[PDB]
């Protein structure tokens, strides 16, 4: 605030309270993988090249 | 739940009348009995040449 002079109104003390909030916001990717992959990763067999 | 993330004040800040420029326009007198004064005079005197 500030003074004022005479003959003249003046301000006041004022409380001011404000309030904000945060935001959601997922993303998503799908990636995928064929069985012969996961076949081929676990199981060797025969042990050729 | 719901989270609050710091309810910190309004950060305060000053300023002084003499600490600004424009004291320069001014003279800056303090004077404790301003109240018994009605007003102020500067008599001159000059004779033209």
């Amino acid at each position: 605030r500030v003074a004022s002079g005479a003959g003249l109104p003046t301000s006041r003390q004022t409380t001011i309270m404000v309030t904000k909030y945060s935001e959601k916001s997922p993303i998503t990717i799908p990636f995928e993988l064929s069985a012969a992959c996961l076949t081929y990763l676990r199981e060797t067999f025969e042990g050729t090249i | 739940f719901e989270a609050i993330f710091g309810t910190f004040c309004n950060r305060l800040e000053w300023v002084y009348f003499l600490t600004s420029g424009l004291a320069a326009a001014a003279h800056a007198i303090k004077f404790h009995d301003l109240n018994k004064l009605t007003t102020g005079k500067m008599l001159f005197h000059v004779q033209v040449p």
